[PDB]
């Protein structure tokens, strides 16, 4: 389940999930360019231990 | 001409149904304009028979 | 279709014009049963010019021209060009073959060009090749109104059949036996 | 249940007066559901047995109760409000199988509440796409069918035991359990149309990593997909629909660009809410050209079938767009064309014409003058019919179209009257191009010939006593005329080359770039709000330095001046009111400036061209 | 045009169920099964050697029907030598059959009854098909019901 999300992220950008269940959150932003500084940073409860961190880091 | 070739699309279809044919109404239309062209009907025996054994195979 | 236009009289000098008399020679031109009676119905009366209305503004089409360019395969010498034309070329291959092959390679007489995109060149062709072959048996001729693409869709289905890995060569044997062997395994 | 005769009755009371393809819709055969013989869904102590013989008893007939019958060491008790019925096996049996027997109970609740759904849930009234999706709810039963068999012919060879018919009816508590989830939903509350199938488009991304039930959600959806594409594949390809049953997105009526076809928000589906502006545009554009006949078939013609993670059902929609919107735009341009009607409305109200206007001043001058309960609208319209024949304006084929109308209005509606302030034409529309140039442009239009008339009629009026000065001595008005002169007519070089000329230019390219109706009506709005902002009229204080101008200048031409009292074949007593009028012209048009100089140029730095009166007293 | 022509047969033959990446492969097989032939004494006559074995096993007007239509076929030849390859890989009453107690202008013949015992074999052939429904709706059933659960449902398959 955790996978399905996980290629659609690195195919799309985009997870898919309503219970939460994967360290990507999406951070509402003005939309003006601070996407890049702002949208994306990893919630540092839900990552796997079958990823490393610099795994976890190159998928976002 | 298109009234002509309709009579005989007609007679090619009552010889083709007491002969008991695999073929239908549709791949029918088909096969006559195929030979239309110059295919060669032998050949044509040949396809069919091996393209409805590789369509069988997913069912 | 530059010459022609050019010699008419008509200004013509430009690439981007080319360009344009290039796309309109390859999709939307004419071509009829034969030149001399088109030629007859176009010069007792003008119709044959459809309108090309681009945004920039540029009209350059007329109909009569654009089917006597390739007339260059019933009579050659329109184009100016002293190799024989495309009925006489056939044959002439078809004379020089076997006479007793002859009959098997003409069971199957192979259409083939770009120019294919407009139909309407495969009725004139098979009229030509009625009269190629003297009357001793009738046309067996191959002639779509889709063929030019024909080299792509030969190799789409050749190169990917799994029995085609018998015929093709791979690097073991070219190192073993040098590279002039890719002339006689792979033909 | 009471509740389902209430949906039936509120469903066909709203289907017939909501659209116009059939009335009065007959009600379905009641009786089918009152009868309690149609509902699918419903001996020897089970105490003084031994153990194993209690286990034997108890498979047999839990066999039973995995569809709604008891047998016969099984009871069923009230189903009573519960939405999911449980059984009540035969009293005085152990504590061990109770446990057992309530790990099973379960899969049979979750069977009672799908046949009270599909058993009701076919009428007339409930639509027709209630339809299709009982009718994939209903294979899934009759493979429930097949399961209970083949466990009858375990059973009878001592096959089946109570681990053994756990393991085989667990998928089928994943598969059944699932409609046992949406039955509950569904029947609560109206679920119309697209709603029931954005509620089978949100179950398939609750079990997406499952995996057992996505696949099941999938094919549920695409078969309540099926009855719905059957009138979109009306909608999509001719503008007309005949579905009597209001299930769909769009709404038909009796009314034609907005009016017939209004969309209902609750029917679309989830899979096509970004689109639902296109098929209402499409439906819409075939529609009106229907009612010219002339042709409707589009050419690409598609079978239609839902597909999660591809477009085949989102993607034909522009092609249809693409033929539906180009067939209309077609028609309009070249049969009775607005590419030229719009160019016969320029004109007159937007004056293109110089022959027909010279030519229209002078011969209606009179009439002009007189006011109102004096002013005579058939001469006026004879008067317009003779000056059309004598100039040459004539050489398009609309010219008929200008009439007499009166406006009571001085352009005092901008946000009784003489006849030259009275004065307007009503040009009269076509039915096919009245659709896309409405009330509201045609207001705006001439509002913007009224403002332009006025220019005109002063520059007559000067010319006349200028004309009839040249005494000669006599040099004093001769000044300020001058100045007013040049002032009015630079306002008639500013509006005319920069207002009006090139964005009729812009326009005309913009027309061609648009291959939408939305798109042309867009380009029109804006231009002609444009125009009108930058004139005189439509302004948050209306600036009325203009109002004034004008009056103070038809006052001396005529009004004060009496052509110099025929001085040119009063002791002086006039040339005091052309000093006057000078001063107070001196101020309008200070004053003009310095409002456009506020306000967010070209005509200061030209009517000022050579500094002349770039200063001539400073504000505060 | 013939490289469409393999695209509609193979659509017709083959109803939809994959259907993005086969429909390419199985014009493959058309293009492919086209030549394994091609590779490797009049037309109309190759009708009357089927018309013959009509009559020795019976119908002689079906016979007659069938050289009917390819003698005003003969005023088109290629196409019947394709309908005669495929003519044995195909599929494997009224009140007028032996009636004598109708017509107006009839000759005398007598009595026959040799062709009786084939007046009752159309009757047979009827009923023993009507027999054998009955015996393959008790099957289809039986070979489902005696098997395990995954056999007629494709949810306890996953």
């Amino acid at each position: 389940p955790v996978l399905s999300f996980l290629y659609r992220w690195i195919y799309d950008g985009e997870l898919e999930d309503t219970y939460h269940e994967f360290f990507v959150a999406s951070d509402p932003t003005v939309k003006t360019d601070r996407l890049w500084h702002d949208k994306y940073t990893l919630r540092k409860s839900m990552i796997p231990s079958f990823m490393t961190m610099d795994q976890s880091r190159k998928v976002l | 001409n298109l009234n002509a070739v309709r009579e005989t699309m007609d007679v090619l279809l009552e010889i083709s149904r007491i002969l008991n044919t695999g073929l239908d109404m549709e791949t029918l239309s088909i096969c006559v304009r195929l030979c239309e062209q110059g295919i060669n009907p032998e050949a044509l025996s040949s396809v069919i028979k091996e393209l409805r054994k590789a369509t069988e195979a997913l069912k | 279709l530059m010459k022609i236009l050019t010699e008419r009289g008509y200004s013509f000098t430009t690439t981007a014009e080319r360009e344009i008399v290039r796309d309109i020679k390859e999709k939307l031109c004419y071509v009829a049963l034969d030149f001399e009676q088109e030629m007859a119905t176009a010069a007792s009366s003008s119709s044959l010019e459809k309108s090309y209305e681009l945004p920039d503004g540029q009209v350059i089409t007329i109909g009569n021209e654009r089917f006597r360019c390739p007339e260059a395969l019933f009579q050659p010498s329109f184009l100016g060009m002293e190799s024989c034309g495309i009925h006489e070329t056939t044959f002439n291959s078809i004379m020089k073959c076997d006479v007793d092959i002859r009959k098997d390679l003409y069971a199957n007489t192979v259409l083939s060009g770009g120019t294919t995109m407009y139909p309407g060149i495969a009725d004139r062709m098979q009229k030509e090749i009625t009269a190629l072959a003297p009357s001793t048996m009738k046309i067996k001729i191959i002639a779509p109104p889709e063929r030019k693409y024909s080299v792509w869709i030969g190799g789409s289905i050749l190169a990917s059949l799994s029995t085609f890995q018998q015929m093709w060569i791979s690097k073991q044997e070219y190192d073993e036996s040098g590279p002039s062997i890719v002339h006689r395994k792979c033909f | 249940l009471q509740q389902s005769l209430e949906l039936k009755r509120k469903m066909l009371r709203d289907k017939q007066n909501k659209k116009n393809s059939g009335q009065h819709l007959p009600i379905f055969p009641a009786w089918v559901y009152e009868r309690p013989a149609l509902i699918g869904d419903f001996a020897l102590p089970i105490g003084t047995l031994p153990l194993a013989s209690q286990e034997s008893a108890v498979v047999e007939d839990l066999l039973y109760v995995l569809v709604g019958v008891d047998g016969r060491y099984v009871s069923a008790q009230p189903l009573a409000g519960r939405q999911s019925r449980t059984f009540l096996v035969d009293p005085n049996l152990d504590l061990s199988i109770r446990e057992l027997v309530h790990r099973i109970l379960p899969v049979a609740a979750s069977y009672s509440a799908v046949t009270r759904f599909i058993e009701e849930k076919s009428s007339f009234e409930y639509g027709q796409v209630n339809h299709a999706l009982a009718a994939a709810m209903r294979t899934l039963v009759k493979e429930h069918l097949i399961l209970v068999s083949q466990l009858e012919q375990l059973h009878r060879q001592g096959l089946l035991s109570l681990q053994k018919l756990w393991f085989y009816i667990q998928p089928a508590m994943r598969t059944m359990d699932i409609l046992a989830s949406l039955a509950t939903s569904v029947d609560k509350g109206e679920c119309l149309g697209g709603s029931t199938l954005s509620l089978l488009h949100d179950r398939s991304f609750s079990y997406t990593g499952d995996s057992q039930a996505q696949e099941l959600c999938l094919y549920l959806t695409k078969a309540a997909s099926a009855p719905y594409f059957e009138v979109l594949e009306k909608w999509i390809y001719r503008g007309i629909i005949h579905d009597p049953y209001s299930e769909f997105m769009v709404e038909e009526h009796e009314l034609y660009w907005d009016q017939r076809y209004t969309i209902v928000q609750q029917q679309i589906p989830s899979f096509l809410q970004k689109m639902a502006d296109k098929i209402l545009s499409t439906g819409k554009y075939l529609n009106v050209v229907r009612e010219c006949g002339h042709d409707v078939t589009c050419p690409v013609a598609k079978e239609i079938i839902y597909t999660l993670k591809e477009r085949a059902y989102v993607e034909q929609i522009e092609k249809a767009f693409n033929y539906a919107s180009k067939v209309l735009l077609d028609f309009l341009m070249e049969e009775k064309e607005l590419v030229a009607h719009l160019r016969s409305i320029k004109r007159y109200f937007l004056m293109d014409q110089g022959d027909f206007f010279v030519h229209f001043m002078d011969l209606a001058e009179e009439e002009l003058r007189k006011p109102v309960e004096d002013i005579t609208p058939p001469r006026l319209e004879a008067l317009l019919e003779l000056a059309l024949r004598m100039s040459t304006a004539n050489t398009d084929p609309f010219k008929d179209d200008l009439k007499i109308d009166l406006m009571p209005h001085d352009l005092i509606t901008q946000l009784a009257l003489s006849g030259l302030e009275a004065f307007s034409f009503d040009y009269i529309v076509k039915w096919p191009l009245s659709l896309i140039i409405n009330r509201k442009a045609l207001t705006r239009y001439q509002m913007l010939f009224r403002h332009m008339f006025y220019c005109k009629h002063v520059e007559r009026q000067l010319c006349s006593v200028w004309i009839s000065n040249k005494a000669q001595w006599f040099a004093g008005a001769f000044t300020l005329r001058q100045r007013m002169l040049n002032f009015v007519q630079n306002i008639q070089y500013y509006m005319m080359f920069e207002v009006m000329e090139p964005t009729w230019h812009i326009l005309e390219k913009n027309l061609k770039s648009a291959s939408n109706i939305d798109d042309v009506l867009g380009h029109h709005t804006g231009f002609l709000d444009t125009c009108l902002k930058d004139c005189m009229l439509t302004n948050p204080e209306l600036l009325k330095v203009f109002s004034k101008l004008m009056s103070v200048c038809v006052m001396f031409t005529n009004c004060m001046q009496k052509f110099t009292q025929s001085m040119k074949l009063l002791v002086s007593g006039f040339e005091a009111t052309i000093n006057k009028f000078d001063k107070n012209f001196s101020a309008h048009l200070l004053d003009l400036l310095a409002r456009l100089s506020i306000y967010s140029a070209s005509v200061i730095s030209r009517l000022d061209f050579n500094g002349f009166y770039t200063e001539r007293l400073e504000r505060l | 045009s013939i490289t469409q022509l393999f695209d509609d047969l193979c659509e017709a033959l083959l109803p939809a169920a994959n259907r993005k990446r086969a429909k390419r492969s199985l014009k493959k097989v058309a293009y492919n099964a086209l030549f394994t032939n091609l590779f490797q004494l009049p037309a109309r006559n190759k009708i009357l050697m089927l018309s013959f074995d009509l009559r020795v096993g019976g119908l002689g007007p079906k016979a007659d029907r069938l050289e009917e239509l390819v003698e005003e076929l003969e005023a088109v030849g290629s196409v019947l030598d394709l309908l005669v390859q495929l003519a044995g890989s195909g599929p494997p009453r009224d009140y007028f059959l032996n009636n004598k107690h109708v017509g107006r202008n009839v000759p005398y013949s007598g009595y026959d009854c040799d062709d009786l015992s084939v007046f009752e074999m159309d009757v047979q052939s009827l009923i023993s098909r009507e027999e054998c429904l009955c015996h393959s709706m008790i099957q289809e059933t039986l070979q489902v019901m005696e098997a395990a659960p995954g056999t007629g449902l494709p949810t306890v398959g996953l």
